Order: structure tokens, then C-alpha cells, then sequence
DNA sequence: TCGAGAATCCCGGTGCCGAGGCCGCTCAATTGGTCGTAGACAGCTCTAGCACCGCTTAAACGCACGTACGCGCTGTCCCCCGCGTTTTAACCGCCAAGGGGATTACTCCCTAGTCTCCAGGCACGTGTCAGATATATACATCCGA
DNA sequence: TCGGATGTATATATCTGACACGTGCCTGGAGACTAGGGAGTAATCCCCTTGGCGGTTAAAACGCGGGGGACAGCGCGTACGTGCGTTTAAGCGGTGCTAGAGCTGTCTACGACCAATTGAGCGGCCTCGGCACCGGGATTCTCGA
């Protein structure tokens, strides 16, 4: 037969095409899954995924440090509007808390 | 000697505080409550260590949400002093106790 | 100005309410920095030899375009996501917004020692020094020529020199409505009350439209070839004929209003010349700024760079400085690194145009005569279309034909477009790379490690401080450009930076935006938000295949190619009134 | 042990992409993996309900475009569907 | 077993510390550890009902990241 | 028109069950069916989610009665269980 | 063959067991539904629909009213403890708010 | 001239429109609001009767929600009238700001 | 202008419904505008709704569907 | 402004455990056909939403007022903070028993699927009776006196 | 404290249109099978949980001193609730028009499905360097003159 090329590839994506289609046909979410709705759900992931790793990127260079710990993960998503309207319920394990002070309780 | 003004050792405790990300309620003590709760639930009951930790994760998660929104209406009315009427108000208003 | 005003005025004035003076030509540029001369009050670094950039030599600006720039042409990498319209549309776009006028040398011929012929380092020359072995010329006397850039303010040394601005800052489709009342006044014919713009009455291209012609005391098109005699066009730029590609862009805008024109007369039969004119000129800007910030923006700054720097809309602020940075002018030519060796031609079944159909860029400079005796301006759009842009690296940053032999047929000796920007920008004072990275808050580099390391590249990092020395010493252009690439975008973090700024700054402060309540109709929106590039050169050209949406993208044929029915048409039904 | 199947490989490829050199950690990694398992269930969940929801049995790209849309909030959602479209388009070509 | 006095009044200091309080009641350490053991009640029954039905003895952390899921209390970096 | 099938005679039957009197508006008939439509689609999902859980592919009885533990608070919860294994048990029997 | 029966009518309840069993089934919620959870799924909706409905009915009376209304509804809802906690982000149509007043705005 | 003190007929108000079920906001005003928020997003848009009915039971809920947390609110201050900032600080406590 | 059409003694009447005794004159403008934003927010859900189903008619069930979906389902409209 | 002082921040060596990379291989994704059907498309219809249009009239608007209230200022004291000291057990590092999570094989019973048919549920058409609408009455309740 | 003023729950007619009922019809729920695989149940492996030991020391508890702010008077400007006179479109009720929501009939191309193939990614096993810890020096904010 002709040569394997994964759906990927094919897509230009980063993110899974066959897993992300596999996951839809049995999560009981429709009795058919159309052909192009998988590689439109790895698109948005991939550049939801890759939105959020630049943004905590940032961050960690900002703080002097190579790798990306949940603290720079936390410092990323907490800084941008967007993104904490989308994860508004999301609590981030040992991701601390965004530095502010009431303006008040100042000397 | 030196004596620090109140109000002033507390906020570098704050920014002290704001910039670390450890946990703030001792491990064992947590996990014993823990272990007290749900012994009312199921006799017998084994804790994976991670079931504990994400417990003692979410718990000091709701309670900074809390403290931070009590002391939004603490300074609303015009104090800096927290008190407990303040968390009951915020707790209401949030949807908890409604 | 009056209050109740619903066009925009040919000179922008009184676009800000609380300052007249904000976007209108002939300004001086705003400065985000403050300047960097040699003197501190006027004075370009390098122009007296000895004077060292904070501590360390300056580098001259050919002397650094040699060894780091210069690459073999052979190695090309062509863009696999980037069309020659990409660098058409962004080329054309920088035509726009800024336009720095320099001196004449017929007005200079006293005073001036006719900078184009000889090159001795009085005012306003500024010529490029030559360093040894230079692949070109091995003459050291030889000088590149080089104009200083027009004053804001003369008189005594006491502010610092300024640039003044010929152009509106505003995205107004300035291009080819022009920026000044007489320029806007000729530009447009009073043969009758149509209100249709100036159309060429000596050649036509299949019964269709193009610039008219313009005289000049020195004219360069004239000097491509003598057997050809086709002058200079006249649009709202005086380069609009610098290149083939530049002014077939300009052709198709002319016939876009002509075409509006023509419709809303067909329309609105009671609407007078002027208004008639004044309505093409509101939709055509703003066809230009939704292109440019939908179809554009999203393709320079990448999705990350552009939802930090432009957010949504929400509206119209007068808070907000609209004037063009002192740092977009040397920063947005990004541009030249995406251009190509060679311009394409292609038919209608997309393939070579005989007898040039891959024609060098050094017989192309200044060639009036290729759009109007070599089939038209079909054949640019089919190569623009068809024809993948150069990617840039890191060690390709730019071809060696806008590098080496650049306006060869017009002035006495082939310029070099890299050392040329980088001369423009000593000119001009900008502060260094190091503080344009502290300005947009990324970090800044001081050794050769921290320089390889935010660079992604050692080798060009010991290649810019064989040269430089320090981190601070290097030029807004190349460290701009010789910074690595966002995801899905062509400009580095830096260039990202000024860029998204710059436009934000410039969207904001717009009182005639295309999305601003009141400038258009509740209702024309829905309609004028379905207009497209391809669209558009289907109905004002010849040409019957085009790309999909996003035309700055595909690059192939037949691919991502469609017929010129699939598209929708603009809707201009709701303009009846 | 069994073959559990995480998305580690392909957030690293992305960080890569993205940042050539800095690194990631054990933590960030199950953090990534949970989020990106949570966006994809609230967009699929979406999905199944719009595609019940006008009694169709399928759900194609526009489903997922009308979910993406209408779950991120703001710049992002066009950001994501515009990706999106592009994703497709591909496959259109290809 | 009075275990509620496991979470001591400088661990509720604190708490209040990095939640941004400047001067803390005497009175809130007692309304602090009632809404912990009342959310902390919630929780664990929540986990112990989605244990109960797996025919399990230990409740593992993927059960409790489900609880607070449905809980509206989503909790990221467990699974 | 077509077939729109809703909860209508059912909850009027459970009316003349518990009250032989009082009747029911049609805005009231419109709240309790909406009422239990949703009461429905929670259940079901809490079910449909917890089953996947599991790896169980299959919703049962079970099933059910820990979505109805789970969601339904405090003694209601309790009464409903009862309620549901007596349902069942006339099942078996019968 | 003989009598066809409802399945209702075995289980003892007034919820139509066999409608239940086909949205489950048709749901998309899992791949195969047993035999007992539509069943169980009818009694708890038959069991909730009374309760609620025997408050109002309570409420209908109280207002000297014989048909039920919206305000009934809403009324007993959220007058019961626990279904106010099962129905608190859910909104009922004209049904208004329970008449209250706090302590300090009453005249004194 | 018998005129209440003030604060009689508010209570007396509070009271009448605590008993009763009906609508608070005019119907047309709300039909016509709803329109032209909606034609922001697509022109030429048809909106049901039964569309403006519900927008306006959810708005009203809604409202009142917002107004009785913003009363809690102002009563928690040691004050009677509400104000803006008791109905900002109940929206950034609910987690909408 | 139309967003004037919510009267001022409109929003007296639902403060006074909510259980309010005293209303300062600023708090029109601000649930004017509270109310600009939440109608926007659910007529945005709509109108997405709607478009997805190539109707240019937007119901009330799309209404009460947008309703349910942002968390304040909504009953006697539908499901 | 101007010194002491204590906490915080900025650099130089240490090494160690977690992260990146490599190696088998296995189970999941791919390719190549098949076929049934869900959705796209064309046509028709007839709800039902949209656009004036006139008459009431409850409601909104605008204004005079004065009184309860928001807010500013001030005095008390006592509650909480800062800190020093002593006591408590949290934590760290092995160390062992084993309950139970996790995995695997047989099979058997239950649920998917199909044919049939008959009865429950729906849409129709309706007549009456809770209920909304006037109307006078007697309390329910508030404001100087 | 008691007589007058306003508001309203209440009892009494009087229409009224919403609904509970009766009925014809339709479609899907149920009876009666067949068939295959989900998982129920043994059976086994070894992972990680719990209980226990003992030493260090970080942290909690307790008490003393003091200061600042929570709270209660006290008063002053003001603004907004209350009522009256004026103006206004909301609502109602009809009327007409046609946009398109919804339905039905055809047809096709698109995805579920099955079989053989093979390689993409995961678990195990490494090897090394980024940083937590350790220490010392420079910087800075606080506080008493
Ligand atoms: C000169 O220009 C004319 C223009 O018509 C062109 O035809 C001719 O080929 C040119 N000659 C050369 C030598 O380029
Ligand atoms: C306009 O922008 C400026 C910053 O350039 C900001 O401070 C200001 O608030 C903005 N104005 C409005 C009306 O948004």
C-alpha cells in the first residue's frame, strides 16, 4: 500500500488528529462523528496549548528561570484577561495567588 | 530595641507570603481531620497520599477565595479588621449558605 | 473645522478634537524615546570618525550589511506559507503611513554638493564609508550616495532635530488619494460631475485603467531605457512607481474606485461629483483598514503577539497619540528581508509569460514602461499571487539583489538596501536594540552568551559582536530582524512589539475607523465585512482564478485555487439611502 | 502495567516549537495535560448538545466552530476559529 | 476526637496573610474552621459516594479531582 | 402540526394521586415539565459521566442510584434511593 | 401473544417507564442502558414531581386557590429547605420572591 | 395635609410588589432595547414574542438578584440607601468582574 | 439612545420587588448599564445560538437554551 | 534630613534528584474498499412576526419641600499585634506487615436488534366553572394632638 | 392616647376564556425471539498504605506591653422620598402583508464498518545539569532623632 502519513501531517497540527477523532467517536457524544471536527478540535487545543505555554514561557524568563513550574503556569493564566474569564472555576495546584495589596491597607 | 509598628511586619508577611507557593496547613494535622471526616462516612476508609494532597490543595484554595473576598467587604465598610459577620456576608452573597 | 463632518479631509487635519494638529502631513514624527545623536543636538553617529557608541567604535553600516546579512542567493528557502502578495501588501502598507522627504539636489547644487555624484561629508550628505574587501567595489574612494533626511524644526541647536512626515498618519487609503489639497486636486478629473479619479489618456490595458502620467524636471522612470519613453505614474506617493508589483497594486485600487464610483452612480443618480468622490474615498479606507487588520496583522504579528498588542475593539478614544513612531519608519521595513531575487509573470493558466516571465529585481527598479507595454498589470498579479515569498532566517535574512545591485539603471552605482536602512536609522537617532528591548519590557541582553541565548543562535550572535561589540551599539533594523520568528508569524519579539503597538496606537486614535459608531451605518458593516482581496482583483481584473480567503497565504497553484464565481460580491445595496 | 494514554508528548512538541530551549517540569506537565483534557471535554460536550440539540446525529466542523465560539471568551474564540478554519482548509487541500 | 483543632490559629493567620488581610479578628478562627469542615464535609462525601460505587476501599485523588469537578470547583495537576 | 412529546398527562396523574381536588394551570404544566426535563438530563449525565468513569460502558441500576445520591441533598437523596429499589424490586418479583 | 401491559404498570408507577427508556437509550448517554436504571430513573422523577407538586398543592390551598399557578410553584420551592438547595440557580417564571423584610428597615 | 414620613409608602411599595407576580419593566421599552442589542451582532434579525418575554423574566430575575445582594450589601456597611459601589462589590463577590 | 427606555421609576420598582427601602440617584446609571451587559452577554449566546441553526428567527427556546448554557436556566419556556 | 538596625536582595561554590533522551515493541492509527442513510437541496404552505393606526389612560416626567440620613469630626479603651520564651509535635529517614488496587481467564446472562401489532398518547373540538374584574364595607395601619 | 385619613383584605355579583374531558387517529412500546460480548467472578501479583520507631528543630502556645482603630456620640449639609400638576407613549384592538419555519420528497456522498499493515508513542532504563540549599556581602525600608 501507499505510505503511512498520519493525520497530522496532513492537518499541518501538532496535537493528535487519530486520538482526538478516537476520543470523540467513543465519548458518547454523537452516534457520528464527522470527518473534519477532529482536526478543528486539535487545531483550537493546539492553539489554546501553545497561547498558554508562551504566555507561562514569558513568565519564567521574566523570573530567571529555565524550567516552567505551576507558579509561572498560575502567573500566566491569572495575568490575562481572556484566559481568566476561560478558567474562572479552575483552581491550579501550587499555583499561589497573583501579588496585590488593597490600596487602603497601605501605609 | 527595635519594636516594629503594628500593621507594619504584617504586610511583609503578606508580600512574603503572595510570592511563595508552599502549602500553609501543616500536612499531618490536615490529614488526620481529613481521615476524622470521613470516618463519618465509611468505616475502614484508606487515603491515597495524592487524595490528600489535592484535598489540602482545593481546601487552601476556597479559603484564600474566601479571605480575599472577605476582606473586599471588610474594607468596603470601611475597616481593615476582618471579622466574622464579614465572612458570613461573603458566604451569603456568593451562593453557599443562600 | 466644523463639528458636523462625515469625510475625512485630504490633509487629515482636525481628526483629533483636542488637537487638530495629531495625524496631519507635514508633522514631525512623535519620538517614544528620546533621540540618540552624536552631539545631542543634531548630528548622526559615525559622521565624526573617532566617537565611540557608548565606549565602543561605531560599525559602519555597509561594513556590518557585509558579513552578516549577505548570504549566497543559490541557498533560497521559499516560504511555504507566504505569498509574494505578503511582501506587496506590506510594502504597500508602509507606503501609507510614513514618507520622509529629503532635499533635491537641483535645489542643492550650491550648498548641497550634489550628494547623488560626489560624497564629501558636508550637509545634508550623509554617504555610506566603504570598508575593504566589499565584493562589489574594491575602490575605498567609492561612496554609496545617501540623503540626509528633511528637519522638522530649523533654527539654532537647541532641540533635537526631528523628522517631518509627508504622509497621513492615519490608514486612510493615502496611497492613492494623495495627502495634500493640490495633490488631491489634480489627482481627479473635473471633466464632469462622474467623480471618478484621474485615468491615463495615452495607454490603456485592455480597455482598462491606470495612473496618469507625470512630468518631472528629472524624471528616473525615463532613465530605465531610452526606447522605451513611458514616464513616471503620479499617485499619492511620488514611489508609487518604484517597482512594477507597487504600482499594479496602485492600478487596482484606481479601478476599484472608479468601479465604486461608477456603481454608486448608477445607484444614487442625484448624488453630486464631490459627494459621489468623497463616499468612494470613505469605503475605500476603509476596505484598506479592514484588509490590513483582518486579512494582514494576523499574518505579521502571529495570534499571540496580535491578541496582546490589538484587542477588541471597544471604542473610539481621543486619549490615544495616532502619530507614526520615529520607530515604525525603520522598523516596518521588516519588509525587505520577505522580498525576492526575482519578479514572476504568469497567464491565465498560470504558467511562465514569455519572453521574461522570471525577470532579475536589478533590470525591474523604476520600470514604468513593464505594466504598461508588457501585457498589463495581469501577469504582476498572477506572479504576486502564484509566487512563494522568501522565508526568514537567521543567516538568509535578506537576498543579495536588493543588497547589490538595487537602482542600478537609475543612479551612478548599484545601492544596498540593509546598509541603507541601517544609515536611515543612525540618521534618524533611535536608541539602540538593547533599549528598544528595555522599552518593550523584554530582556536585555550584555554579553555574547545572554545575546546567543535570547537570539536562539551563537553564531550570529559572535558574527553581530565581531561587529558591534555591545549589545547597545546594534541598530533597531538588524536586531529587529536577526531576532528569531513567533509561531505563525514572520517578525521577531522585538519588531512584534513596536509593530502591535504602533497599529493599536493607530486604530484606537482613528475617529473615522471603519468599526466606530457613526463614521458607517449599523447596517454597511454586515456588508462591508464580506469584502476580500481575491474578490476584488475578480472584479477589477481581467483574471478569472484567484485564492481562497487569506490570499497572503496560499501560495500554489492549483491547490488553493478557485474561480471567480465562488466568491461573494460586494453588496452595496444598502448605500441606496 | 497498562498503556495510560496522556497528551505529554505532544504539549513538549509544542513547547518546542514554541520556546527552543526552556524546559518543563512533572507538575506543569499534569497541569497541561488536565487542562487541555478539560477544554476539550467542554468543547465536545458543547458539540454533542448542539448536535442533539436542532435533532441532528452527527457533528461536523461547524459544530465545533459554533462550540469554540461560543465557550472562549472574547479575542481568543475568533483567534481559535480562524486556527480552526485554517486546520480544515488544509485538509480541504490536502 | 476534637481533630478540628488541627488547623491552628497561626495557619489560619496565614491563610489570611496570603489572601491579602491586614488585621484579623479574634473571633474568625472558630467561623474559619466551620466553613473548612463544612466544605471539607461536602467534598469528602462527594469523593466517598464516587468510591462507594466503584467497589473500592481506598479513595484515590482521581476521585476527589472528579468531586470538585462536580462541585464546580475544577482542580488542575492530579489527572 | 407534529408529535411533541412532553411530561403532560404524567404529572397530572401524580396530581390526582396526591391531590383529588386542585387542578393545574398550563403555565404550571409548562414549569413541572420543564422541572423535570432537567432533573432528567442532570440525572442522566451525572449517570452517563460517572459510567465513564468507570470504564463501564454500560448504565445500569447502579448507576443511577449513585447520580441520584450524588446530586439529589440531603434527606430527599435518602427518600428517592428507597423510593427507586422499591420500583426496581417490583421488577424482579414480577 | 397476550395482554400488552405498560411497563409502568408492573413497576407500580404513574412515569411512563418505556419514554424514559427510549431518551436514555437515544440520548447519547451510554452505549447500552440496562433493564432496571429506566425504571429507577421513572420512580425518582415520579417521587420528586409529588413532592413538589403536594407543597404547591399545600401553597394553592393556603391562598384559599383551587389551581395552581406559577406563584404556587415558586412558593413552595423555595419554602423547602432542601429543594431550594437542589433548585437554587434555577429561575421560574413570574413567580416573584418569598415576601421578606430584614430587621433594620422595619420602622422603628 | 396628611403627608406619610418618608419611608412609610417605600415599605408599603416593597411589600405590595413582593406579593404580587408581575412584570416591572414596560414591555415595549424592553422589546426595543432587546432589538437593538441584538442588531449589533446580525442585521435583519426576527425576535419571537415569546423571545422578548423570557429575555425579560431572565433580566428581571436577574435584576432583582443583584439588588437584594446589593441591598445585604448596604446594610453590612451600617447604611440604608445602597449606592454604586454596593452593587460594583456585589458583582466582583458574585464573579462577574 | 434607547437604552433610556429602562425607567427610572422601572428600576425603582425592582429594587423596591428585591427588598430595597432607600435608592441613592447614582444606582441608575450602573443597573442600566449591569443590565446592558447581562442582556448583551445572553443575546450574544442567542444570536450565536440561532446562527448556528441557519435561522434568522431567534426563539425563546434559543433564548432559554443560551440561558441554561451560562448557568440561570430558566423554566415555563420550554426545557 | 539623618544615622542604626533588621529584613531582603544579589552573587559564588555544591551536588543531587528530576527532566530529557534513548531503546524495544505493541496496540492503535492508516490505507483500501463497501454500503446504508443522514443531511443537502428543491418546492410548497400558512403560522406568525412585522409595520401603521386611532383612543384611552396608567405611568413617566418635572417640581416644591423638609426631614431622615450620609458623612465628617472626636473621644475611649481594649483588642489585637510584636516580640521573647518555653513546650509540642511536624517532619524527616528507615522498616516491616499486608489489604487491597490492579491484571487475567471463563463464561453466561443480559442487552442490542429485528418482526409484528395493538394500545397509549397526542391534537382536534368543546362547554362550563375557577378566576379576574367592578364595588361597597370594615378593619389595618400611620401622623400630629 | 384618640379621632381622622389613606390602604387594603373581604364579601358579593358578573362575565369569561382556560382547561379537563371525549374522541379519532397514529406511531412506538411491548411481546417474542436470536446472538454476541460486558462484565461477574475466581484467581493471582505485588504496590503502596498504615503503623511504628527515634532524633532535630521548626513551629505553636503563652504572656507582657502598647498603640491604633472599632465603635459610640454629636452635629451638619443635603438629597431624595412624598405628593401634586403636566405630559406621554404603553397597551389594546383591529388590519394588512409577506418572511420564513416547518414540512415533504429525491438524491448523493460521507461516515460507520471490516481486514491487513506498520509505526507512534509509552514504559523502562539511563545520564547529566538547574536549581534548592548554603553561605557571605550589598541594598533597602523602618524607625527614633
Ligand atoms: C527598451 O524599452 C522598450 C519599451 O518598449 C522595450 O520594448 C525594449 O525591449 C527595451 N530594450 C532593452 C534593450 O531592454
Ligand atoms: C484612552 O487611552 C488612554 C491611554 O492611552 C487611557 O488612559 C484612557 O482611559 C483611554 N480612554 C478611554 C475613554 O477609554
Amino acid at each position: 500500500r501507499a505510505k503511512a502519513k498520519t493525520r497530522s501531517s496532513r492537518a499541518g497540527l501538532q496535537f493528535p488528529v487519530g486520538r482526538v477523532h478516537r476520543l470523540l467517536r467513543k465519548g458518547n457524544y454523537a452516534e457520528r462523528v464527522g470527518a473534519g471536527a477532529p482536526v478543528y478540535l486539535a487545531a483550537v487545543l493546539e492553539y489554546l496549548t501553545a497561547e498558554i505555554l508562551e504566555l507561562a514561557g514569558n513568565a519564567a524568563r521574566d523570573n530567571k528561570k529555565t524550567r516552567i513550574i505551576p507558579r509561572h503556569l498560575q502567573l500566566a493564566v491569572r495575568n490575562d484577561e481572556e484566559l481568566n474569564k476561560l478558567l474562572g472555576r479552575v483552581t491550579i495546584a501550587q499555583g499561589g495567588v497573583l501579588p496585590n495589596i488593597q490600596s487602603v491597607l497601605l501605609p | 530595641p527595635h519594636r516594629y509598628r503594628p500593621g507594619t511586619v504584617a504586610l511583609r508577611e503578606i508580600r512574603r507570603y503572595q510570592k511563595s507557593t508552599e502549602l500553609l496547613i501543616r500536612k499531618l494535622p490536615f490529614q488526620r481531620l481529613v481521615r476524622e471526616i470521613a470516618q463519618d462516612f465509611k468505616t475502614d476508609l484508606r487515603f491515597q497520599s495524592s487524595a490528600v494532597m489535592a484535598l489540602q490543595e482545593a481546601s487552601e484554595a476556597y479559603l484564600v477565595a474566601l479571605f480575599e473576598d472577605t476582606n473586599l467587604c471588610a474594607i468596603h465598610a470601611k475597616r481593615v479588621t476582618i471579622m466574622p459577620k464579614d465572612i458570613q456576608l461573603a458566604r451569603r452573597i456568593r451562593g453557599e449558605r443562600a | 473645522c466644523p463639528e458636523q463632518d462625515k469625510y475625512r479631509t485630504i490633509t487629515g487635519m482636525c481628526n483629533n478634537r483636542r488637537s487638530p494638529t495629531l495625524g496631519a502631513s507635514n508633522r514631525a514624527f512623535v519620538r517614544w524615546l528620546p533621540a540618540e545623536y552624536e552631539d545631542g543636538f543634531s548630528l548622526p553617529y559615525g559622521w565624526t570618525p573617532g566617537v565611540k557608541r557608548n565606549g565602543f567604535p561605531v560599525a559602519l553600516a555597509r561594513a556590518v550589511s557585509n558579513e552578516i546579512v549577505r548570504f549566497p542567493t543559490d541557498q533560497l528557502t521559499p516560504d511555504q506559507e507566504r505569498s509574494l502578495m505578503f511582501m506587496q501588501w506590506g510594502q504597500l502598507l508602509d507606503h501609507d503611513l510614513d514618507f520622509t522627504p529629503e532635499p533635491a539636489a537641483r535645489a542643492s547644487f550650491v550648498t548641497g554638493v550634489n550628494c547623488e555624484t560626489s560624497c564629501v561629508q558636508q550637509p545634508p550628505c550623509f554617504p555610506l564609508k566603504i570598508p575593504p574587501n566589499d565584493p562589489r567595489i574594491k575602490n575605498q574612494a567609492d561612496c554609496i550616495p545617501f540623503f540626509r533626511s528633511c528637519p522638522a524644526c530649523p533654527g539654532s541647536n537647541i532641540t533635537i532635530r526631528n523628522q517631518i512626515n509627508a504622509l497621513t498618519s492615519f490608514v486612510d487609503a493615502s496611497m492613492v488619494y494623495g495627502s495634500e489639497e493640490p495633490l488631491a486636486r489634480n489627482l481627479r478629473n473635473m471633466s464632469n460631475q462622474l467623480g471618478l479619479l484621474a485615468v491615463n489618456q495615452r495607454f490603456q490595458d485592455n480597455g482598462r485603467a491606470l495612473l496618469p502620467f507625470d512630468n518631472l524636471h528629472d524624471d528616473p522612470c525615463l532613465l530605465t531605457n531610452r526606447s522605451a519613453r513611458i514616464p513616471c505614474f503620479l499617485a499619492g506617493d511620488t514611489r508609487s512607481s518604484e517597482m512594477p508589483e507597487l504600482t499594479s497594486m496602485h492600478t487596482l485600487l484606481l479601478r476599484e474606485h472608479n468601479r465604486l464610483a461608477t456603481e454608486l452612480k448608477s445607484l444614487n443618480p442625484r448624488w453630486d461629483g464631490e459627494r459621489l468622490y468623497q463616499e468612494a474615498r470613505k469605503i475605500v479606507g476603509a476596505m484598506v483598514q479592514i484588509i490590513t487588520y483582518r486579512d494582514y496583522l494576523p499574518l505579521v504579528l502571529g495570534p499571540t503577539a496580535m491578541r496582546k498588542y490589538l484587542p477588541t475593539y471597544r471604542s473610539y478614544n481621543d486619549s490615544v497619540d495616532p502619530r507614526i513612531a520615529n520607530v515604525f519608519t525603520n522598523a516596518f521595513r521588516y519588509g525587505h528581508t520577505l522580498i525576492q531575487p526575482f519578479m514572476f509573470r504568469l497567464d491565465n493558466r498560470y504558467q511562465p509569460m514569455e519572453p521574461n516571465p522570471r525577470v532579475p529585481l536589478s533590470r525591474v527598479f523604476f520600470a514604468s514602461w513593464r505594466v504598461v507595454l508588457e501585457g498589463g498589470i495581469d501577469p504582476i498579479l498572477r506572479g504576486l499571487m502564484a509566487t512563494p515569498a522568501k522565508l526568514n532566517r537567521q543567516n538568509q535574512i535578506a537576498v543579495d539583489e536588493i543588497r547589490e545591485r538595487l537602482f542600478e539603471q537609475v543612479m551612478r552605482i548599484g545601492l544596498d538596501l540593509p546598509a541603507l536602512n541601517m544609515q536611515r536609522s543612525r540618521d534618524h537617532g533611535l536608541p539602540g536594540y538593547n533599549a528598544w528591548r528595555r522599552f518593550c519590557g523584554l530582556p536585555q541582553p550584555e554579553t555574547v552568551g545572554q545575546l546567543g541565548t535570547v537570539l536562539r543562535n551563537l553564531k550570529l550572535a559572535r558574527k553581530l559582536m565581531e561587529q558591534y561589540g555591545t549589545p547597545n551599539n546594534i541598530d533597531i533594523w538588524m536586531g529587529g530582524v536577526s531576532e528569531p520568528l513567533k509561531r505563525k508569524g514572520r517578525v521577531g519579539p522585538l519588531l512584534a512589539c513596536i509593530i502591535g503597538t504602533q497599529f493599536r496606537k493607530l486604530r484606537d486614535g482613528d475617529r473615522f475607523w471603519w468599526e466606530n459608531e457613526g463614521v458607517f451605518s449599523m447596517q454597511q458593516r454586515q456588508a462591508l465585512a464580506q469584502i476580500s482581496l481575491p474578490r476584488i482583483i475578480c472584479d477589477n481584473t481581467g483574471i478569472t482564478t484567484v485564492s481562497k480567503n487569506n490570499i497572503f497565504m496560499s501560495n500554489s497553484y492549483p491547490r488553493d485555487f478557485v474561480n471567480c464565481s465562488t466568491l461573494p460580491a460586494l453588496n452595496l445595496a444598502s448605500w441606496r439611502e | 502495567k497498562t498503556r495510560k494514554e496522556s497528551y505529554a508528548i505532544y504539549v513538549y512538541k509544542v513547547l518546542k516549537q514554541v520556546h527552543p530551549d526552556t524546559g518543563i517540569s512533572s507538575k506543569a506537565m499534569s497541569i497541561m495535560n488536565s487542562f487541555v483534557n478539560d477544554v476539550f471535554e467542554r468543547i465536545a460536550g458543547e458539540a454533542s448538545r448542539l448536535a442533539h440539540y436542532n435533532k441532528r446525529s452527527t457533528i461536523t466542523s461547524r459544530e465545533i466552530q459554533t462550540a469554540v465560539r461560543l465557550l472562549l471568551p472574547g479575542e481568543l474564540a475568533k483567534h481559535a476559529v480562524s486556527e480552526g478554519t485554517k486546520a480544515v482548509t488544509k485538509y480541504t487541500s490536502a | 476526637r476534637d481533630n478540628i483543632q488541627g488547623i491552628t490559629k497561626p495557619a489560619i493567620r496565614r491563610l489570611a496573610r496570603r489572601g491579602g488581610v491586614k488585621r484579623i479578628s479574634g473571633l474568625i478562627y472558630e467561623e474559619t474552621r466551620g466553613v473548612l469542615k463544612v466544605f471539607l464535609e461536602n467534598v469528602i462525601r462527594d469523593a466517598v459516594t464516587y468510591t462507594e460505587h466503584a467497589k473500592r476501599k481506598t479513595v484515590t485523588a482521581m476521585d476527589v479531582v472528579y468531586a470538585l469537578k462536580r462541585q464546580g470547583r475544577t482542580l488542575y495537576g492530579f489527572g
